[PDB]
């Protein structure tokens, strides 16, 4: 279908074919638009949303931040001043993962931790190998 | 996959 | 194959008994069946190796 | 004949799209012996593998869930629904009885013949938390 | 010969750990008394 | 990356590879028209060990069905199968070799051995990452003595370093059809022993008796047997294509049942074999499973192990096992005082382990087993079924009956003296080292 | 725009050119009453280098029917593809040639020139560029082998700069089918090496053999046998009407082909032929391509080309294929059999690969082979010729006509030159 | 302004140019039919348009691109294909009847009949034009319109213009693979024209562009297609400079005064790194050292001779994306320090970068990875003596036993052009080895 140079801007690879269907694809003399390794059929919001976290990584971190004063002193400071602001929580549109509850807009819980990893990540002892987005996208899609 | 637990820093020196 | 002097004895250019088609004696493997005609659909390569690349931001 | 005329070559049936020996039975036991009864209190003999126990990453690496106690029966134990909501109230979740209602009969539409655990009902907390929060990102910006 | 991100201790990162302090010491000054241009725009955008 | 071709010569070599191609097809999920069932197609990839890809999804065989009566060939060509083997590896002759290792090894063998190489050649030209030739034939007489021989020598100066393992269904000792079988499998076995790597043998009457010990099958036919070597080879290469445990290649799984060149003989058995009402009735745990292999009426070939020594075993272990009970059956097995290990092999049991459960024929009679063992012997016992087999041909040659149909075809008469001392050599051979 | 005007002479011309133009009727896709019944604008982008335009979106060919005696004019008009040639290309004669070279081309051949000639150059001026004319005859034969060969030097003369090539039937060496085959091929065979700009030399044993070991067919029959040449002739002509990648037209090809004037005698062939039991089973691919090309089985001229060299070779591939993978495997063909191939060329084979492959296929070639194994025929035919010739059998039909011995003398001297100028380079040196 | 005017002459020209034209359209963010997205085009800066493209006074941006081809199938792609509504359709220019690989068909019979009409569209260009830098034209060797043809227009383009910027890029035969057999022919007689009547002609091998496939993008089996991706993106690599803002920018003027030493030696060798591809592309680093270690390996030369025998002249680094001159020095002394690349003894230095700010754009459909550093290798070496060594080699074993002369004696030139082309050839290799020397 695509080809990886339009749809893969990560190093993760969600649809790796696997050191064999190389072989399908060179014994079949296949052409650079059918071959398995330089094209696929994944689509470029799923390379986006190939990782296990949800949130987003700052694009250039705040390298020390831990072992400086001005690093202790924005951790005293704004401690009680960022409970106010909230987090970036992906694309609605572009998350194709989370099962559809129908109601989700009346009903509230006040105290709750959001767990880092994925619910999907968390929820893969209901689907019956280490649960990887490889397999979620193996799953939750085809 | 369950979070294990928190790698301490060994603080033995503090201010 | 030119000369060849075995193509007479090769099964074509022989003399045989051709009996009906669902006897084995000849070539009924092949005179069973007919030729293909896979209609696999084709355009050249400059309609599907240059393609309209919508918006795409650079 | 007073038979059929089969060549006894024609023996040779099965092939995929017929009969389908998908679902029949297995003959044997497994190694983990997930089907039969697990034991509350363990033989000092006995040495099954009833599904109990864990692997070598659960045993040199264990999460602190299984530290002080706590295994995965714990987890996946049917339970009461007020002690759920016994439970999740003193963690200090602090839902009202129509929402906890609404995520309970999603929990019990999600698994099978009733039972709702503790792993089940913080699975869908975590469902409906990343649908508010995905929502919020869609309908504000990125901050 | 290969290069690393500063939080990792195996080249420059100690003076490279000074310079972004420092650029992080400017950039709250600005945040604090209000020279960002960041808050001047959303500043332009409310009102 | 792997890929092996299968050869078949022969009647049985035809119908015992029928009943494997079948298993195979059932195995990996492909319909007789070469298609994926039902389009399903997640990225299976396990059939590239048997099954080449042309363009359309059409998953031909890496298979040579040769024979030099029209019969069976045409029974395939006409069967429920047509549309999956390649009509041009499917070759047949117009004359059969008739129970002649003469006519088989000089009159019509080289007439269509050449097609055959070639045919053998595209498809070895087709793959890319062979691993050797599993020859179906049989011992028996004509095509399987003569033909399967020449291929032998005409495939060893070609190819050479390529693993060459060779099912071959050894006769009875008291149970065959042919009668000239004995000059037939002496002179076979003297023209293969040089030229092959690893040469399996199986036989009738004893998967006669253990089809009907076990199972529940009071007249077994030929196509339960072709049925259960085809479980036997599918144990054999379900390492090749499925992952897991340790993982038997061909040159691991040929450089360790051959102690010596001259002993290239192993004996293969499978022993869950029992059918689903014996099977209902009990748990089939990998020591008791793999203490089953060792019986002496539960093996695939009439010669008991009590009267020899194990040089080599192979243990195939497929589906639900772990390899800690396997390290218990197996040193319980080498405490057991019964089996005698012969003293220069004090390490000498290959195991491998496949996690893929062993898939069941429908309409069929073995059982949906998760566990499988196969079991590859190499015992001295099969020298007192050599030394009998060399007593059927003294008293055959002895007063020279049937030799003037070999006389009159285009063969020498003292090489069957010279097979019968290559034989009483390999037989001294195993004398030899058995001490 | 580069027209190609077709002229079918003879009994096989005609056979052989209805086929053509069924063959280029469906792969453009136009049904026998004359429209487009077609899918493609690719198809109908380059309809005219072979066809004209009606009112009605008729679509009528650019080709003439030369025979003698309306025969199998009226055969290939009663049968399919006949009611969309236009009928006054229909040209015939009264009484036929008779297989005589001397009535096909002074007597009774050349009073049917006149108007041969006129609605040739009808289908001429109704064109705009023209690259071409093609003639199909049959060497051997009286319409073909003479009035053919006054139909070349008649446009020959009227335009002597513009593609000229000859596909030619040739007598078989072996079957017989045809007495006066030795005088019909000599006689033709002398302007045949003077008149055209390239000959084809297509052989109806050789095309025997091809349906006989590589298409299996049991009984081929004349329209198996017309099908392959249409193929071939299809293919010669591919990039004239189908874009694509590296292309060639004919006079790329005779430039790459003949390295001199009286060189233009090829060997023609098409080379995807499956079984018909293997056409789901075989997997078509470059290098077998490139096999079953190379392979000296698929040669539709009778004549071995390992006996001799490959003084030049075309490729046209047709169909989505790697250029890396074509020129690996036509350098390696030359790397294997580099005795069969003249050493004072380097690189004698032309690659040209077109995107549209034929429909119903994937993948195509066609070779084309200029050859020093192509003096065998012409030597066996001058051997018949001179046993015909030193007793004065059946010569008194071409006296009779009107015609001296000393041209049928200068014919055979003339092919024996041919002959000589072929051995020369059969073992020619470098250094 | 610094425009410049590309000529597409030949099959290989036009779609070498259809490649370049689609990379420059996604580089500059125009729609294929020449219009801005019109929404996020609000964004200034970036004046490139001016220079490859000119107003039509609304919104359309048509190309400064005339694509001759004597035979009218490929250009009647490009007028039918995605790219149709962008061009004028009057610059794709086209004949009647192909040279048919002849360079006397080419040079005699069918150029003189439409390279006044040519002329007259070059000529429209560049009045349409203000600040004209050159032309860049772009043909194969093989034989045809692209040689003859391509020759003659350079003849009367350096007739007409004079002191312009005549820049080529030439697809030269491999020493094995080629598509013709009077290619040697047309070669030779290309190379005699445009050795006297141009500036610096880069030379891309077809063989060698397939050994970079093969090896670093791993395509088993690639295509013109790719081959002219590569192409395109040596070509816009090459003209970054004119269009992006650099920290040292080089154009046209400065690159021919850096890589030319002698007027007759105007033959760099081009080379692009990194051309590794999406799955072994995003495990590594892509330091300015490794890819200038990639340019500098004899491996990944894009011309199939090797530059271990013989000696560079001069090497022009043209740098794209973050790329900092800082690590570009350091990668320049290790080379420098590195024994086996040996420099000729009268240029002590010689190297000249550019470095430019943008990054190389990805081009969907594509094999190429989107980096975020890349670099062109110009050099100049001695080396390509081997392969016009090779062409002589070839033209002789060829010409001794006169074949295919008849076509090219029959269609104008004469017997006498062959044995003068061999002379300047002759004279071409003797005047490369006194400069190696
Ligand atoms: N296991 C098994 N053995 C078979 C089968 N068919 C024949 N045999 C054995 O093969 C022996 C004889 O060899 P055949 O296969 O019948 O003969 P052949 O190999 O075709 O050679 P020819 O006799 O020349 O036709 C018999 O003694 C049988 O024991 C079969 O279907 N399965
Ligand atoms: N790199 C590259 N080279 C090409 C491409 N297309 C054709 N060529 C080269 O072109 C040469 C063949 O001659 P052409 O350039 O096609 O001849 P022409 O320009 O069409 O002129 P005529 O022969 O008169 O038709 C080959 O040697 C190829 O190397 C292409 O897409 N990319
Ligand atoms: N391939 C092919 N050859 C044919 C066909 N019809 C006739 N021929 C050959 O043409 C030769 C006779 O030529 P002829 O028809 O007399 O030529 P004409 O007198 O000009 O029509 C015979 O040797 C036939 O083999 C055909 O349909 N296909
Ligand atoms: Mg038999
Ligand atoms: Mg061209």
């Amino acid at each position: 279908r695509a080809q990886l140079a339009a749809v893969k801007e990560g190093l993760y690879h969600p649809s790796l074919p696997t050191f064999r269907r190389m072989d399908m694809d060179t014994a079949a003399h296949r052409l650079p638009d059918e071959h398995c390794r330089t094209t696929t059929g994944v689509g470029p919001a799923d390379f986006q949303n190939a990782t296990a976290t949800y949130f987003q990584p700052p694009a250039n971190t705040y390298n020390g931040a831990n072992i400086t004063d001005t690093g202790r002193l924005l951790r005293e400071t704004m401690k009680d001043d960022v409970k106010s602001l909230r987090l970036d929580w992906a694309k609605a549109k572009d998350i194709k993962e989370l099962p559809q509850i129908k109601n989700t807009g009346q009903l509230r819980f006040s105290g709750y931790a959001v767990r880092y990893q994925k619910p999907a990540i968390s929820g893969s002892w209901r689907y019956t190998q280490r649960p990887v987005p490889a397999n979620i996208y193996s799953r939750y899609r085809d | 996959i369950q979070e294990r637990a928190r790698i301490k820093p060994r603080q033995s020196y503090p201010r | 194959a030119h000369g060849d002097p075995q193509k007479w004895n090769l099964p074509g250019w022989r003399i045989e008994q051709r009996y009906a088609g669902n006897v084995l004696i000849g070539n009924w493997s092949e005179e069973r069946q007919k030729f293909g005609r896979g209609g696999e659909k084709h355009t050249s390569t400059h309609r599907m190796d240059y393609l309209n690349n919508r918006n795409f931001a650079p | 004949a007073i038979g059929g005329h089969r060549t006894s070559a024609q023996m040779i049936n099965a092939v995929v799209g017929g009969v389908s020996t998908k679902g029949y039975r297995t003959y044997g036991v497994p190694t983990v012996r997930s089907d039969i009864a697990a034991p509350r209190t363990k033989r000092i003999s006995d040495t099954k593998n009833y599904g109990d126990e864990s692997d070598a990453f659960g045993l040199i690496n264990p999460s602190m869930y299984s530290n002080k106690g706590i295994y995965e029966k714990d987890f996946f134990q049917p339970r009461e629904p007020e002690q759920i909501k016994g439970i999740f109230s003193d963690i200090g979740v602090e839902m009202d009885p129509e929402t906890f209602h609404k995520l309970w009969s999603v929990a019990t539409s999600r698994s099978d013949q009733g039972q709702v655990s503790v792993e089940s009902f913080r699975n869908v907390l975590d469902e409906v938390q990343a649908l508010q929060l995905a929502d919020e990102a869609q309908n504000l910006g990125r901050p | 010969v290969r290069s690393y991100n500063p939080s990792v201790r195996v080249g420059n990162w100690n003076e490279d750990t000074c310079l972004e302090e420092d650029m992080v010491k400017d950039f709250l000054e600005k945040k604090e008394k209000g020279e960002l241009l960041i808050q001047k725009a959303s500043n332009l955008r409310s009102t | 990356m792997r890929e092996c071709i299968s050869i078949h010569v022969g009647q049985a070599g035809v119908q015992i590879g029928n009943a494997c191609w079948e298993l195979y097809c059932l195995e990996h999920g492909i319909q007789p028209d070469g298609q994926m069932p039902s389009d399903k197609t997640g990225g299976d990839d396990s059939f590239n060990t048997f099954f080449s890809e042309t363009g359309a999804g059409k998953h031909v065989p890496r298979a040579v069905f040769v024979d030099l009566e029209p019969t069976v060939v045409d029974e395939v060509r006409t069967g429920t199968y047509r549309q999956l083997f390649h009509p041009e590896q499917l070759i047949t002759g117009k004359e059969d070799a008739a129970n002649n290792y003469a006519r088989g090894h000089y009159t019509i063998g080289k007439e269509i051995v050449d097609l055959v190489l070639d045919r053998i050649r595209k498809l070895a030209d087709q793959c890319t990452g062979l691993q050797g030739f599993l020859i179906f034939h049989s011992f028996g007489g004509g095509t399987g003595s003569g033909f399967a021989s020449l291929l032998m020598e005409r495939l060893s100066v070609d190819y050479g370093k390529k693993s060459k393992l060779e099912f071959a269904i050894y006769p009875a000792p008291q149970i065959s059809t042919a009668v000239v079988e004995p000059y037939n499998t002496i002179l076979t076995t003297h023209t293969t022993l040089e030229h092959s790597d690893c040469a399996f043998m199986v036989d009738n009457e004893a998967i006669y008796d253990i089809c009907r010990r076990n199972l529940d099958i009071e007249r077994p036919t030929y196509t339960n047997l072709n049925r259960l070597i085809a479980q036997i080879v599918s144990s054999i290469t379900a390492s090749l294509r499925f992952d897991g445990a340790l993982n038997v290649d061909l040159t691991e799984f040929q450089t360790n049942l051959v102690p010596y060149p001259r002993i290239h003989f192993p004996l293969a058995t499978y022993a869950p074999v029992i059918s689903a009402e014996k099977a209902y009735h009990e748990q089939l745990s990998v020591a008791e499973i793999t203490n089953a292999c060792f019986e002496p009426a539960n093996q695939m070939v009439k010669c008991d192990p009590r009267h020899g020594k194990y040089m080599a075993c192979c243990m195939l272990y497929r589906g639900d096992v772990v390899p800690k009970d396997v390290n218990a059956a197996i040193a319980t097995i080498k405490t057991k005082r019964t089996i005698q290990f012969v003293d220069w092999c004090p390490t000498g049991f290959k195991v491998g382990i496949n996690y893929q459960p062993p898939t069941v024929v429908p309409g069929g009679d073995l059982a949906k087993v998760q566990r499988a063992v196969c079991m590859l012997s190499n015992t001295t016992a099969i020298a007192e079924a050599w030394a009998r087999l060399d007593h059927k041909f003294d008293l055959m040659y002895a007063k020279r009956a049937f030799v003037h149909w070999y006389v009159g075809e285009g063969m020498e008469e003292g090489e069957f003296s010279e097979a019968r001392e290559d034989l009483a050599a390999l037989e001294k051979d195993y004398e030899e080292v058995g001490v | 725009m580069r027209e190609i005007v077709h002229m079918q002479a003879g009994q096989c011309g005609n056979q052989i050119g209805a086929k053509f133009w069924e063959v280029i009727s469906d792969e453009h896709g136009i049904d026998p009453t004359g429209t487009y019944h077609g899918d493609s604008d690719l198809q109908l982008e380059r309809i005219n280098v072979y066809y004209n335009e009606a009112t009605g979106g008729k679509y009528v060919p650019r080709a003439v029917l030369v025979d003698l005696e309306p025969g199998t004019m009226d055969s290939v008009r009663s049968g399919p593809f006949g009611q969309i040639f236009r009928p006054d290309n229909f040209v015939f004669g009264q009484s036929g040639a008779g297989n005589n070279w001397a009535k096909g081309h002074y007597t009774e051949g050349a009073e049917l020139v006149d108007s041969v000639l006129d609605v040739v150059r009808k289908e001429a001026e109704s064109c705009d560029c023209l690259q071409g004319f093609q003639l199909t005859h049959s060497l051997g034969g009286g319409t073909g082998s003479g009035m053919g060969t006054l139909l070349i030097s008649k446009i020959r003369e009227e335009y002597p700069d513009r593609i000229m090539n000859t596909f030619s039937v040739v007598p078989s060496p072996k079957v017989s089918d045809t007495v006066v085959e030795p005088y019909n091929a000599t006689l033709s065979v002398h302007q045949l090496v003077e008149n055209t700009d390239e000959t084809y030399c297509i052989d109806n044993e050789a095309l025997y053999d091809i349906c006989f070991r590589t298409l299996k067919l049991t009984t081929p029959t004349y329209g198996d046998l017309n099908h392959l040449v249409s193929a071939t002739m299809s293919g010669v002509t591919t990039c004239l009407r189908f874009p694509g990648q590296l292309n060639a037209d004919l006079r790329k090809l005779a430039v790459n082909m003949v390295p001199f004037p009286r060189l233009h005698f090829f060997m023609p062939g098409f080379a995807p032929l499956t079984s018909r039991g293997s056409q789901q089973y075989r997997a078509l691919t470059v290098p077998e391509l490139t096999q079953q090309m190379f392979d000296a089985k698929n040669m539709m001229a009778a004549c071995d080309p390992r006996h001799g060299r490959y003084l030049t070779v075309a490729a046209i591939f047709r169909g989505r294929m790697s250029m890396k993978e074509v020129d690996e495997q036509m350098l390696n063909v030359q790397n294997k059999n580099s005795s069969y191939f003249v050493e004072w060329i380097p690189n004698n084979v032309k690659t040209a690969v077109c995107d549209i492959p034929p429909r119903g296929l994937k993948m195509s070639a066609t070779f084309i082979g200029n050859s020093t194994a192509i003096q065998e025929l012409f030597k066996r035919i001058s051997e018949q010729f001179t046993a015909m010739f030193r007793r004065k059998a059946f010569l008194h039909w071409y006296t009779g006509e009107g015609m001296d011995e000393m041209e049928f003398t200068e014919a055979e001297s003339n092919m024996n030159d041919l002959v000589s100028e072929y051995q020369q380079y059969q073992d020619a040196t470098a250094e």
